[PDB]
C-alpha cells in the first residue's frame, strides 16, 4: 500500500486509541444489521433476529474480535498488505466463500464506526487516510480469488 | 421508468429468443463465472465446468423467470414476489452480482441477436434487467 | 421500501441535526472531496479550498433538499420532482457517486451525533439515503 | 498488466479482426444511447436527440475511432498499461474533468460491441480475457487521478 508519512502517522496515531475488542464488535454487529444480507456465513452464531441481539450475540462479539485483530496486525504492515494476507485471502475464497463485497462493506462501517468513537478527532483527513486503508485491505484480502 | 417504446423492444427482443431462453440463460451464467470469478462464491455446490447440467439446470430457470418478468412487466413486484423473498432471506447475493449478470446477459443476446441487438434495443434491455435487479433486491433490508 | 420505523428513526435524527444541517453538509462535501477525489470531477468551477463560500453554499442547498426529504418521506418522488430533472437533464452525475456521497453524509452524522447513532438508526439512514439516491437517478434514461 | 498465455493470445487474434474506425464510432455511440448522462461531455457534438442520431452523427464516428485507436496501441503495451496511458490519464482528470466511472462503462459497451460484431466467435473465454483488459486500461487511465 502507498500512503504518505503524514496519511500512515494519522492512521497509526488514532488507532492507538482503539479498543479491539469493542470495536471489532461493534463493527461487525452494525455490518449484520445494516446490511442483513451479510448475516448469511453466520446462521451457526444463534439469534439474529434484531438489532439488540445481534449486537449483544456473543458469537459476533468474538468473530469481530478476531477480524479486527487481524486487521490491527495489518497497519503495522502497510507497505505489504498483499503479502501479510495472502493465505486469509485462499482461505476466504476457496473454503469460505466469502464474497470480496463484504470487505468492501466492513471497510465503510468500520469508517463510520472510527466517527462514531472518535467524534470531530475523526477529521476529514484523518477519515482520507482511512478510507485508503480500508480499500487496501479489502483489495488484499480480494487478491487471491480465483 | 419503462417506457412504452422500452416495452414494446423488450418483448420483441425476447420473442426473438424463443425456445433458446434457456440455452442462453446458461451462457450468460457460463460468461458470468468466467468473467467475474468472484461470484462463484455463491455456487460451491455447483460444477461450474463447461456443460454443468447444474448450470444448465440453473439457466433454464433463470430463463423462466425472466420470461415471467416480460410477460408481466407492467407488475413485475408481484410476479417475481416469492423470487425476491428468495434472494433477500435465504440466497442473499450481494445486489453488485446482479449488475455482473445482467452485462453478463446483455453479452449473450449480443452475440445471437445481431439483427435484433440495435442501439435502441440495447438501451431498452439494460433498463429492463436493472428494473428485474431492483425488483429482486426490494425486499432485502 | 422505507418501512414506518425507519422513517421515525430519520425523522428522530434529522430533527436533532437542527440548524446545523448547512454545516453537516458543507463537512460532507469537503469529506468527499478528499477521501474520493474522483468526485472533484463534477465541481471544476468550484473554489474547493477549506471553508470555501461556494462549498458552504453547496452545503446548505444540499441540507435544505434533504430536509425537503425528511418532511415529505412518504411522498419523495414528488418531492424531488424539481431535483430529480435537474440532476438527469443537466448535471448527470454518474449514479455512482451518490453513493460515495451518502457514505460521507453518514460519517458526518456519526462523528456529530453520538448518542443518536445507534446500530438502527444507522440503518435506516443508510436506507434513507438510497432512497433519495435512486430517486434523483429515476429519471436519467 | 498480466494475462495467461491463453488470455493474451485470445486477445490479440480477435483484434487483428477488428476495424478500429467501425468499432469505435459504434463503441462511443452506444455508450451514448444507453447511458445518456455520459453526453454530458460531448456538448459541442451536435445531434444526440435520438439513437439515430447519435450512431450517423460525424464526430461521434470521428472521436470513437480516435479513443478506440489510442485503446489499440495499449494492446500494445499489455504489459506496462500504466505508463502507456499515464499522459492521456492526466488530461483526462485535468483538462476534461472525466469521471473515470466512464471508463468502466466504455468498457463493458465495448464488450457487447465486439459480442455483436463477432457473435459465436466470442465465447465466454475470449470474453473474459477482454473483460480483464478493458479493466486494466481503465484503470490505468484513472491512475493520475488527484
Ligand atoms: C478486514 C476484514 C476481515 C479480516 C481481516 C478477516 C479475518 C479473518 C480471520 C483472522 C479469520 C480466521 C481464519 C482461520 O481460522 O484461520 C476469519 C474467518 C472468517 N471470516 Fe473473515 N475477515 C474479514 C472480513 C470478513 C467478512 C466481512 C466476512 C463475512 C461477512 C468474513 C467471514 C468470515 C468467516 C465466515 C470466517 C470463519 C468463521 C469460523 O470458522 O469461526 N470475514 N476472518
Ligand atoms: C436477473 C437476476 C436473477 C434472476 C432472474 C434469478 C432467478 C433465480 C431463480 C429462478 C432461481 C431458482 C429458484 C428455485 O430453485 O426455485 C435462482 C436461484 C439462485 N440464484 Fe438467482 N437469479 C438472478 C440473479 C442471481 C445472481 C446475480 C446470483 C449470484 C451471482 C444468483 C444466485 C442464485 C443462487 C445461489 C441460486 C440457487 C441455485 C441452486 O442451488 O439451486 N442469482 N435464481
Ligand atoms: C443526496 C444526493 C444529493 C442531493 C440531495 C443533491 C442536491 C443538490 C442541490 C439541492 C443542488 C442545487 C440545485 C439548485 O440550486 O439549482 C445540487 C447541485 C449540484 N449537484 Fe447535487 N445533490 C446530491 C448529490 C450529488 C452528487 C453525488 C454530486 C456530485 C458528486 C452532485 C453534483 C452536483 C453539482 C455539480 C451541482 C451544481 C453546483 C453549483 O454549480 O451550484 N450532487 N445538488
Ligand atoms: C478506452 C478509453 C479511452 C481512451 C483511450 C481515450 C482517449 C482519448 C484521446 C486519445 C483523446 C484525444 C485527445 C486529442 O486528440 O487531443 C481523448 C479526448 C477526449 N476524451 Fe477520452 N478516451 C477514452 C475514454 C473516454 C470516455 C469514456 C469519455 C467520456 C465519456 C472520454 C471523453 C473525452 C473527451 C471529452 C475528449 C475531448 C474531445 C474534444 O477534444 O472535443 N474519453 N480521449
Amino acid at each position: 500500500m502507498h500512503l504518505t508519512p503524514e496519511e500512515k502517522s494519522a492512521v497509526t496515531a488514532l488507532w492507538g486509541k482503539v479498543n479491539v475488542d469493542e470495536v471489532g464488535g461493534e463493527a461487525l454487529g452494525r455490518l449484520l444489521v445494516v446490511y442483513p444480507w451479510t448475516q448469511r456465513f453466520f446462521e451457526s452464531f444463534g439469534d439474529l433476529s434484531t438489532p439488540d441481539a445481534v449486537m449483544g450475540n456473543p458469537k459476533v462479539k468474538a468473530h469481530g474480535k478476531k477480524l479486527l485483530g487481524a486487521f490491527s496486525d495489518g497497519l503495522a504492515h502497510l507497505d505489504n498488505l498483499k503479502g501479510t494476507f495472502a493465505t486469509l485471502s485462499e482461505l476466504h475464497c476457496d473454503k469460505l466463500h466469502v464474497d470480496p463485497e463484504n470487505f468492501r462493506l466492513l471497510g465503510n462501517v468500520l469508517v463510520c464506526v472510527l466517527a462514531h468513537h472518535f467524534g470531530k478527532e475523526f477529521t476529514p483527513p484523518v477519515q482520507a487516510a482511512y478510507q485508503k486503508v480500508v480499500a487496501g485491505v479489502a483489495n488484499a484480502l480480494a487478491h487471491k480469488y480465483h | 421508468m419503462l417506457s412504452p417504446a422500452d416495452k414494446t423492444n423488450v418483448k420483441a427482443a425476447w420473442g426473438k429468443v424463443g425456445a433458446h431462453a434457456g440455452e442462453y440463460g446458461a451462457e450468460a451464467l457460463e460468461r458470468m463465472f468466467l468473467s467475474f470469478p468472484t461470484t462463484k462464491t455463491y455456487f460451491p455446490h455447483f460444477d461450474l465446468s463447461h456443460g454443468s447440467a447444474q448450470v444448465k439446470g440453473h439457466g433454464k430457470k433463470l430463463a423462466d423467470a425472466l420470461t415471467n418478468a416480460v410477460a408481466h412487466v407492467d407488475d413485475m413486484p408481484n410476479a417475481l414476489s416469492a423470487l425476491s423473498d428468495l434472494h433477500a432471506h435465504k440466497l442473499r447475493v450481494d445486489p453488485v452480482n446482479f449488475k455482473l449478470l445482467s452485462h453478463c446477459l446483455l453479452v449473450t443476446l449480443a452475440a445471437h441477436l445481431p439483427a435484433e441487438f440495435t442501439p435502441a434495443v440495447h438501451a431498452s434491455l439494460d433498463k429492463f434487467l436493472a428494473s428485474v435487479s431492483t425488483v429482486l433486491t426490494s425486499k432485502y433490508r
